């Protein structure tokens, strides 16, 4: 016994972790009350037949959370793990880094560390957030170094929303990104992709959905956390802790960022069209279209590939398939990293939810890597940066925060230099 | 949450402001004595925005009505919808400034000050937290533009942290209603350059001829241009009071909009606007409002964006569709109109939508986009009080109130300023 | 299946598209009002191209008749064949632009765009895929031009991935027929660089000279221009309507044709033509085509491609004959025409076959191809705007309908740079 926090931070991040919260309560059987021992990795045994999510719900804006507060699942959640806000950062790092984000950090830090606290065997941090939010930026990357600084080397992992590169709800965006980038660069132990647009793609592609909803990107961010943590809340022939993920991943702490990817997404109709076999899942995964990254990884190199295979999968069947993967030309590695392969296999099949997108299959496997494309994602990020900055635009909404230009030059150039270390 | 305080001054402020509250009172389901019969959760959930809380299951607009004559004032209240107003938000002069600034700023404006004061603090107490201010004006009208900048100054003095913006209605290049409209204008854009976060301008001969001929009205009335109006209106505040899966708010305009704390004049927009013939003809998909998103006939503030170049573009979206549509016709908008938009701020195009579309239109499209085209519109009100200071004409009726000659000379220094730095972006 | 529709600008535009549906209604056996009367199969398999599904036993062709002026719109409908029509895709104007772009682009193409674009989307919806489209309408005429230059924008704007051609008609360089012509072919280019997808340049004197000399006719008249037209019509699309043992479609000539996107001119070709005391004493074998496919004579669009050079040439023949005749005939047509041919394009000759001869020919063979010949005529063009424009005769016309000065500029820069890269190519 061992447990895992979750925070969530912003509208997209309290989105997606009251989806996550649905996926765990689903797929172990809680009742929106919280009734009906790999369940208590994510909820506390106090009374009689009674779970809660450990959680935080934060964000500057208390809309989000009202929604939360009038759902079914209103008893699932304690109500004091449950965050307001009065005045929303609007876009603004600076000011859900200051001018918010500074007065309200106390009670979440505060009570997060209760969550510790009563969670002995707490094995790491999930947060969920997005870079385009003011808030999703500031308050988070503010909580991601209290989190370093109260924790020392803790695992932390990183859920953030990054906009996409045609796909911005802000224009401020590049501020945002490249200063919470800047920030918590150090502190980031593990920080993946969402492309909004390539999820847009897919959806409308192989599951066939002309007109989706953000319920579908609401599991494609529950689907993936779940074969993550599959592991952790599943025994399995080979489990996989979240140290290992950094651990593989991480030879070096400038180069942290991988990408994820799902297999399958195809709906109940297309499902009777198609079951998977090791072979076609993993070669359709590694297809860059599959990835719900807009980056073609083929651009670049590729730093390492993991495996979480959920189900009745053959270790065999695993080995044989990834050495075909292996032999053929369109996939290439690094000269110094020739054997950066793991493979996780759990036994719980992948659960499925009514009037969902997904088909409810026995099977699944998870697409887990740190191509070099993403440094064409930094490249454009930046060569945007340079171009509406360059003229000095939207500072003076970062000035009215209270700093000059100075930290925005010397971020951009300390991800120039994280650009060029690849 | 999120109050917002309504003020509207002088007759155009005013009917405007009324226009907007009955369209509110359809949007959240609110009769015309303030009883609510909205069908959905969702129209009732957010009302506390721009209503309060009333006895006896009712609720009453968030509404300041400020003017110095009550001829208005006793037409709106006598109009439709006029008992959902408490009496005491109506106060009202007995001299009228007679579309003069000075006038109604100084002689005028001195004993209404205290009243306009006494009632926006009231309305911010009463409520929970008030996250902005809105304000209805002409710059046309004297006495209209002095309650604006009197109230932009008093704001600013008394809630420097709360945004708002200003729909100020700036008189028509083509049409000299008021011979001393110039000074008006000047002294109101001088404050405003000064007391006001963010303004839309307003053009009366864009919105005539957008009703003469998009809309195909052989006698266009101030009723279709209120009407567009509370359109502009519901468009911009849809996203604050009604769900969203792109949640915005005024802030995140403001942040989205302003590059520059001098560079802060934009230009509103609404779409589709198609008549009965037309609509049961018309294509109701997105192509057919980006193709009208931008173009000089479905155009607001009477000055070309074509001429010179956009700065940055905000939409907003209400209706059943998907995101990435939006997000590649906005890629596509780029890719055709590049010379058009500017090339050093990449994807300026500010991407929100509201899930509820308005009552009537399962899609209405508000057109938030700032251009160097209102360079043309202050240099020529620049060049206009020169021309007409030059020879010192109707410099009396100012001077006896209290003007006085640089004064002026520093509010054309600072237009002029204003208008160097917009041709220095463009 | 690869549903085209068809849309008329212009009075020579209706005729031409009216003489198109005759000479369609002779190819797939349809009467005057519909009933369909071939004698095979292969006319009526793919009858669903250019007609719909009518109730009774019918066919109607997907033609839209678009004018500023009913005049031809009466004499079209009491034509022959009129009745194949249904009174909704005949729309008109009341106005008409005289001879002039601007008027017809803005002032009464504005009351028009609607109507168009309604109807062009009825048409889209209501077949199963739209292939591609084709206009017919003349450059030297002002409205024309303009509803040309709206439609394809238009269409650019609602159909990026559906490539289409435009059949308008230059207008004669030896004639001046509207004084203000050259704006019109002026802005009509300008349109075309930018909006359409491939062009085929259509000129008066050329086939003037054609019916005078190789039909050898006293008195030429617009009937034959339009039978030429429609047995152009017809060799362009054959190979989609008819089966072909090398099928073919407009997609495969844009293909083989455009190698630059602002590189999309080329100049269409029909053979054999031949009179009644010709026909029976000459040869009706492929030399005397292949003769005749390379001449000045026989030569679409006024400019020798001799002087330029070929930038590569589309053959498609219709009757019985083995196809290797066709490849050693093309080789040969290289080894002696390497000269007047372009050195870099290896094999430069699209070959095809469709196997259904037209209607009365058991040879039919339509000539596509393009040469730098065209750099001359656009430079008369470019350097007559440039002698008209620096005296600043007849733009009243136009500034009275919004136009503006550097607007003309860069047009006239932009044709300036087509024909800079058509030299660059020679
Ligand atoms: N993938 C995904 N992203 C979402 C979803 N909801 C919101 N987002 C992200 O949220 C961004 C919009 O801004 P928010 O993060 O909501 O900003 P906010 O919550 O208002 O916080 P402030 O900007 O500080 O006021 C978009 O760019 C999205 O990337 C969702 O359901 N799915
Ligand atoms: N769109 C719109 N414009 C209006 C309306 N009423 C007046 N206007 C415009 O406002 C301008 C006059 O502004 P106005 O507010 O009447 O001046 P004023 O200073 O308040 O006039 P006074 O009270 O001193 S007498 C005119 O140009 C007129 O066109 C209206 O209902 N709708
Ligand atoms: N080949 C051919 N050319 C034609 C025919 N009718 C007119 N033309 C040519 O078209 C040119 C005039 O174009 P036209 O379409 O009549 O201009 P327009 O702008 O539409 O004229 P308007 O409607 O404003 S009055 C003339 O040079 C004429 O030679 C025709 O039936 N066949």
């Amino acid at each position: 016994m061992r447990e895992c926090i979750s925070i969530h931070v912003g509208q997209a991040g309290v989105q997606i972790g009251n989806a996550c919260w649905e996926l765990y309560c689903l797929e172990h059987g809680i009742q929106p009350d919280g009734q009906m021992d790999s369940f208590n990795t994510f909820f506390s045994e106090t009374g009689a037949g009674k779970h809660v999510p450990r959680a935080v719900f934060v964000d500057l804006e208390p809309t989000v959370v009202d929604e939360v507060r009038t759902g079914t699942y209103r008893q699932l959640f304690h109500p004091e793990q449950l965050i307001t806000g009065k005045e929303d950062a609007a876009n603004n790092y600076a000011r859900g880094h200051y001018t918010i984000g500074k007065e309200i950090v106390d009670l979440v830090l505060d009570r997060i560390r209760k969550l510790a606290d009563q969670c002995t065997g707490l094995q790491g941090f999930l947060i969920f957030h997005s870079f385009g939010g003011g808030t999703g930026s500031g308050f988070t990357s503010l909580l991601m170094e209290r989190l370093s600084v109260d924790y020392g080397k803790k695992s932390k992992l990183e859920f953030a929303i990054y906009p996409a590169p045609q796909v911005s709800t802000a224009v401020v965006e590049p501020y945002n990104s490249i200063l919470t980038t800047h920030t918590t660069l150090e502190h980031s132990d593990c920080a993946f992709m969402v492309d909004n647009e390539a999820i847009y793609d897919i959806c409308r592609r192989n599951l066939d959905i002309e007109r989706p909803t953000y319920t579908n990107l609401n599991r494609l961010i529950g689907q993936i956390v779940s074969s993550i943590t599959a592991s952790l809340r599943f025994d399995g022939a080979l489990n996989v802790d979240l140290t290992e993920f950094q651990t593989n991943l991480v030879p070096y702490p400038r180069i942290h960022f991988p990408l994820v990817t799902y297999a399958p997404v195809i709906s109940a109709e297309k499902a009777y069209h198609e079951q998977l076999s090791v072979a076609e899942i993993t070669n359709a995964c590694f297809e860059p279209a599959n990835q719900m990254v807009k980056c073609d990884p083929r651009h670049g190199k590729y730093m390492a590939c993991c495996m979480l295979y959920r189900g009745d999968v053959v270790p065999k069947d695993v080995n044989a398939a990834i050495a075909t993967i292996k032999t053929k030309r369109t996939i290439q590695f690094v000269d110094w990293c020739p054997t950066g392969f793991k493979v996780g296999i759990n036994y719980q099949p992948p659960t499925v939810v009514p009037g969902g997108d997904l088909a409810k299959v026995q099977r699944a496997v998870c697409m887990l890597s740190n191509t070099t494309a993403i440094a064409e994602a930094w490249a454009r990020l930046d060569h945007k940066f340079d171009l509406m900055y360059a003229k000095r635009a939207f500072v003076h909404w970062y000035v009215g925060e209270g700093m000059e230009e100075g930290e925005f030059s010397e971020a951009r150039e300390d991800l120039a230099a994280l650009e060029k270390d690849y | 949450m999120r109050e917002i305080v309504h003020i509207q001054a002088g007759q155009c402020g005013n009917q405007i402001g009324a226009k907007f509250w009955e369209i509110i009172s359809d949007e959240h389901g609110i009769d015309a004595t303030g009883a609510y019969h909205g069908d959905s959760d969702l129209q009732l959930e957010r009302i506390n925005v721009y209503y309060n809380e009333a006895s006896g299951g009712k609720y009453v607009p968030r509404a300041v009505l400020v003017d110095l004559e009550p001829g208005t004032m006793d037409s709106v209240r006598s109009g439709p919808f006029g008992q959902i107003f408490r009496p005491d938000n109506f106060v009202f002069g007995q001299s009228g400034a007679g579309n003069n600034w000075a006038k109604g700023h100084y002689t005028e404006g001195a004993e209404l000050v205290d009243s306009v004061l006494d009632v926006v603090r009231k309305e911010a107490e009463s409520c929970d937290c008030l996250q902005g201010f809105q304000l209805t004006h002409s710059l046309g009208g004297g006495t209209g533009s002095g309650m604006g900048t009197l109230l932009i100054s008093k704001i600013r003095e008394e809630y420097p942290d709360r945004i708002m913006n200003t729909y100020s209605v700036v008189p028509s290049p083509k049409v000299s209603d008021t011979v001393v409209e110039p000074y008006n204008a000047t002294l109101s854009v001088h404050q405003l350059v000064e007391n006001t976060d963010e303004t839309y301008c307003i053009d009366n001969e864009a919105l005539y001829d957008i009703c003469f001929r998009t809309l195909k009205l052989t006698t266009p009335t101030y009723g279709d241009l209120n009407h567009l109006v509370s359109l502009t209106m519901s468009g911009v505040t849809t996203c604050l009071r009604f769900p969203g899966q792109l949640n915005a708010d005024l802030r995140k305009l403001a942040v989205n909009m302003v590059p520059f704390p001098r560079l802060h004049f934009f230009m509103p927009g609404f779409a589709p606007l198609t008549s009965r013939g037309s609509q049961q003809y018309r294509a109701l998909t997105v192509p057919e409002l980006t193709q009208q998103m931008f173009d000089a006939k479905n155009m607001m503030a009477a000055c070309d964006p074509r001429h010179g170049r956009y700065l940055t573009v905000a939409a907003i979206f209400r209706g059943r569709m998907s995101m990435k549509e939006v997000d590649e016709q906005m890629l596509n908008i780029q890719n055709k109109n590049s010379s058009y938009f500017v090339e050093w701020i990449p994807n300026n195009v500010k991407t929100a939508v509201c899930d509820i579309p308005p009552r009537g239109l399962k899609m209405s499209a508000t057109f938030i986009g700032n251009s160097t085209a209102i360079q043309e519109l202050f240099k020529r009100i620049s060049e206009q009080f020169t021309a007409m200071f030059r020879r010192k004409a109707f410099l009396h009726w100012y001077t006896g109130e209290g003007m006085d000659e640089m004064e002026f000379t520093e509010a054309e220094s600072n237009m002029n300023d204003l208008v160097s730095e917009y041709q220095q972006y463009q």
